[PDB]
RNA sequence: AAACUGCGAAUGGCUCAUUAAAUCAGUUAUGGUUCCUUUGGUCGCUCGUACUUGGAUAACUGUGGUAAUUCU
RNA sequence: UGGUGACUCUAGAUAACCUCGGGCCGAUCGCACGCCCCCCGUGGCGGCGACGACCCAUUCGAACGUCUGCCCUAUCAACUUUCGAUGGUAGUCGCCGUGCCUACCAUGGUGACCACGGGUGACGGGGAAUCAGGGUUCGAUUCCGGAGAGGGAGCCUGAGAAACGGCUACCACAUCCAAGGAAGGCAGCAGGCGCGCAAAUU
RNA sequence: CGCUACUACCGAUUGGAUGGUUUAGUGAGGCCCUCGGAUCGGCCCCGCCGGGGUCGGCCCACGGCCCUGGCGGAGCGCUGA
């Protein structure tokens, strides 16, 4: 599972590969355009909203 | 899809005829509009040549004319009685062109109030509203009251309407095509043809 | 009365018969306004579509219909349809061959007005071209007349 | 077909055009226009055929490009413009002025005109009718409609227009004894006074004509033109003055000129 | 250049399977319809921010998925 | 007012209506640039074109109708009408006229002058071969109409298509595949297989 | 009548076959109608950043009334697609 993630106001992308079931348990069973908090990405994104 | 074309259909003397080509765009038809009693809708439809056809789904009223009197105004419809193609039209209050329907009388009745000053559709009890005895009872010079008073001489409706607006409502014939147009127009229905319509209502029932 | 025998009332739509008028006017005569004209071409109105009731959408006279195109002629031989009749034209084909001609016939389905009464089998009808007034009709009747054996 | 056609076979063009069989598979389709395609010429076969000034389809092109070719006073640059009967052409690099007028054998000719002349042409009265606000127009054989014409104009009469603007000067009416041209069918391109006419209602009228000779022939209501009052023609006329010989003559008039050449 | 917009792509070319008052030919009618385009006529005829109004989308720049497409 | 052989024509008057899936009544572009005022400005005016647009007329048409006309076959003599066959009334649908369709009604319509059915190694004409005068046979084929795009059917866009070098399914074939999917239509020009007595260059 | 061969006829019976019709029962797909509402906006209610005027106590501070550019959160409030 690939996360292709972009910052819009530097407009700047990554692609992030993430090898974890624990990670993407958060994003299981929602639709898009959905607010979800990416704290189980790791200690990085403590905070962020994607 | 819906072909309206004649090759489809058996000769003159009886024979049936083998076609030479398939279905045309030329020859198509379409779904009924069948156009009921509500708030308003209609569809409007692109037709040949880039021409729109507006079709009506729902309407709820139209502008009517009251013919002896010259009398055109708006007004809303209540529901249909009668139908001379089909009865199944009736049940299911159907706009079609030459149904029989009814429709308010108010509108008329303001005006023939206001034009020849005289009491119409009112009960015999003569209770009455302060805007209403303004608008019959005005205070007019002498010219005006000479206008008035000749008009008056003319003030005579037969006995069928004048129930009809104690009523409340009048019957009316539609002329205009709701289906192709987009509007139910038609004319207050009076005189030998006004019997000729009770007299098929009255029998049906 | 006579007139109104279907679940439509019959009128004819360009007379407004609903004017209203004095007491006196309505006592005189209940004498509605008849609506006709003249087809051109020389042919004469009859006396029965002036002064008849009847109501015919498809009459040459008081109907809504256009006169144009080919006059043809024909003897009446069946009258059994309403307002339409079948008559049949006859004619000699030539063969080229043998120089000679045989005998050959059509059939035409043709509108009959009510102005036309007294028309029996066997004599002659001239008729004019309209457009279609249903599948096979696409002739109506402007004149009559009668057989040689007439009395 | 699904649609309009836009090509026209070489063999199936007007013959009046004098194309020949073996340049090419096809002629040049007139565009729409005032003037039908039937009874039309092309500006290009006009513009190479008959005058010679362009070899091939490019250089009429090429030539019109430099709008050059002016048509009824307007400049033209379509090379396929229908032009038809009574049209001027005018190219004011040469100074030179045109007329199209059939010839006796029923072709468009290569008729030269005076620049006065170039000013005005002759229309025929196809319609009259009255528009809205009650506003008389008048519609001629070359797709003008005119406003508030003459109330003694009918149709079937003649008008004089004035090319540069457009409007009437004088007319000539549909009667016995004026001067006639046959626009269509067998006597096309005759000319003559008219004798009677004939009213067959519901049909076609049919017209009488005799010409200075005293040859006397006949055509249908619409296919003559009244182009003067009496016998004095309000335009130039070409070579033959409207009379068709006869084969024989043509021989004997022939060998008439051979014999005088040397 | 690319891309958005406009137009054309219903013409042309091929074949003769179907089809026997059907197609087709001559002759008439549309006063019973639609008509891109060309040509001409109308386009202050209505009595009720304007010194120019609004939000987006390509091409472009960057991040990608699929063995595979004029996919996205 | 004006016109036709003929209007329920065109034009005029009056009372209203005028669809949010909404008729018009210009928020567009180029080239040359100048005349005027108590003026230097909110400066006012102006010439040719290009594009667009409601509605008439015209051009190119298309689509429905009228009359006459086609090869063999009776070992095909009655056919059509339950599921429209013939006509009438009112509607629906259609760009319009009409059993085109619907409801209610009448019993009609065609046929030894060959209806109805069947066959055709039948697309129809302009034409071709042979022919004293008559006639017999041919016309797939460059022009004019029609039809079709493997067989049916249904549509989007558009002024115009029931379009196939457009789309969507079913029927018959058939291509790539990592088996999860994706893509098809030479009766256009060449060319290939098959078929056959029988027909050319990728 | 006895030899030698061919074509055309009947007719135990059922196969390899296709083609064309229809009775009934299902029926893809488009189109029309009645619903449906993933999602995307605009208008109101607050808050803090910013620019034009004016009003008030007034002296380079801060509020009132309108507008105006952005940003964050509510209301199953309203409306449009
Ligand atoms: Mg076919
Ligand atoms: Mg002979
Ligand atoms: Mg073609
Ligand atoms: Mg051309
Ligand atoms: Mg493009
Ligand atoms: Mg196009
Ligand atoms: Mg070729
Ligand atoms: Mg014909
Ligand atoms: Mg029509
Ligand atoms: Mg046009
Ligand atoms: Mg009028
Ligand atoms: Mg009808
Ligand atoms: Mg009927
Ligand atoms: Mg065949
Ligand atoms: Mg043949
Ligand atoms: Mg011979
Ligand atoms: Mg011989
Ligand atoms: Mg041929
Ligand atoms: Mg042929
Ligand atoms: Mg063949
Ligand atoms: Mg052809
Ligand atoms: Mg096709
Ligand atoms: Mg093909
Ligand atoms: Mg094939
Ligand atoms: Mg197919
Ligand atoms: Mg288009
Ligand atoms: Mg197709
Ligand atoms: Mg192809
Ligand atoms: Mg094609
Ligand atoms: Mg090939
Ligand atoms: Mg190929
Ligand atoms: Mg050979
Ligand atoms: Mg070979
Ligand atoms: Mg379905």
């Amino acid at each position: 599972m690939k996360l292709n993630i972009s910052f819009p106001a530097t407009g700047c992308q990554k692609l992030i590969e993430v090898d974890d079931e624990r990670k993407l348990r958060t994003f299981y069973e929602k639709r898009m355009a959905t607010e979800v908090a990416a704290d189980a990405l790791g200690e990085e994104w403590k905070g962020y909203v994607v | 899809g819906i072909s309206r074309d004649n090759w489809h259909k058996r000769r003159k003397t009886g024979g049936k005829r083998k076609p030479y080509h398939k279905k045309r765009k030329y020859e198509l038809g379409r779904p009924a509009a069948n156009t009921k009693i509500g708030p308003r809708r209609i569809h409007t439809v692109r037709v040949r040549g880039g021409n729109k056809k507006y079709r009506a789904l729902r309407l709820d009223v139209g502008n009517f004319s009251w013919g002896s009197e010259c009398c055109t105004r708006k007004t809303r419809i209540i529901d249909v009685v009668y139908n001379a193609s089909n009865n199944e039209l009736v049940r299911t209050k159907t706009l079609v062109k030459n149904c029989i329907v009814l429709i308010d009388s108010t509108p008329y009745r303001q005006w023939y109030e206001s034009h020849y000053a005289l009491p119409l559709g009112r009960k015999k009890g003569a209770k009455l509203t302060p805007e209403e005895e303004e608008i019959l009872n005005k205070k007019r010079s002498k010219k005006i009251q000479k206008k008035y008073d000749e008009r008056k001489k003319n003030a005579k409706i037969s006995s069928l309407l004048e129930e009809q607006f104690q009523q409340g409502k009048l019957l009316a014939c539609i002329a205009s095509r709701p289906g192709q147009c987009g509007r139910a127009d038609g004319y207050v229905l009076e005189g030998k043809e006004l019997e000729f319509y009770l007299r098929k209502i009255k029998a049906r029932k | 009365a006579d007139i109104q025998t279907e679940r439509a009332y019959q009128k004819q739509p360009t007379i407004f018969q609903n004017k209203k008028r004095v007491l006196l006017g309505e006592t005189g005569k209940e004498k509605l306004p008849r609506y006709y004209k003249n087809i051109g071409l020389g042919f004469k109105t009859p006396k029965e579509a002036i002064e008849g009731t009847y109501i015919d959408k498809k009459c040459p006279f008081t109907g809504n219909v256009s006169i144009r195109g080919r006059i043809l002629s024909g003897v009446v031989t069946k009258m059994k349809m309403q307002r339409t009749i079948v008559i049949r034209r006859d004619y000699l084909h030539y063969i080229r061959k043998y120089n000679r001609f045989e005998k050959r016939h059509k059939n035409m389905s043709v509108h009959l007005s009510p102005c036309f009464r007294d028309v029996q089998i066997g004599d002659i009808v001239t008729v004019g071209e309209c457009r279609p007034l249903s599948k096979t009709v696409r002739f109506n009747v402007l004149k009559v007349t009668k057989a040689a054996g007439t009395k | 077909a699904r649609g309009p056609k836009k090509h026209l076979k070489r063999v199936a063009a007007p013959k009046h055009w004098m194309l020949d069989k073996l340049t090419g598979v096809f002629a040049p389709r007139p565009s729409t226009g005032p003037h039908k395609l039937r009874e039309c010429l092309p500006l290009i076969i006009f513009l190479r055929n008959r005058l010679k000034y362009a070899l091939t389809g490019d250089e009429v092109k090429k030539i019109c490009m430099q709008r050059f070719i002016k048509i009824d006073g307007k400049v033209r640059t379509d090379i396929t413009y229908p032009a038809g009967f009574m049209d001027v052409i005018s190219i004011d690099k040469t100074g030179e002025n045109f007329r199209l007028i059939y010839d006796t054998k029923g072709r468009f000719a290569v008729h030269r005109i005076t620049p006065e002349e170039a000013k005005y042409k002759l229309c025929k009265v196809r319609k009259i009718f009255v528009g809205t606000k009650g506003i008389p127009h008048l519609v001629t054989h070359d797709a003008r409609t005119i406003r508030y014409p003459d109330p003694l104009i009918k149709v079937n009469d003649t008008i004089q227009i004035d090319l540069e603007t457009g409007k009437i000067t004088d007319f000539i009416k549909f009667d016995t004894g004026n001067l006639c041209m046959v626009t269509g069918g067998a006597n096309l391109g005759r000319i003559g006074v008219i004798t009677n006419r004939e009213r067959h209602p519901g049909s076609f009228d049919v017209v009488h004509v005799k010409d200075a000779n005293g040859n006397s022939f006949a055509t249908r209501l619409s296919n003559i033109f009244v182009i003067g009052k009496g016998n004095k023609p309000w335009i130039s006329l070409p070579r033959g003055k409207g009379i068709r010989l006869t084969i024989a003559e043509e021989r004997d008039k022939r060998l008439a000129a051979k014999q005088s050449s040397g």
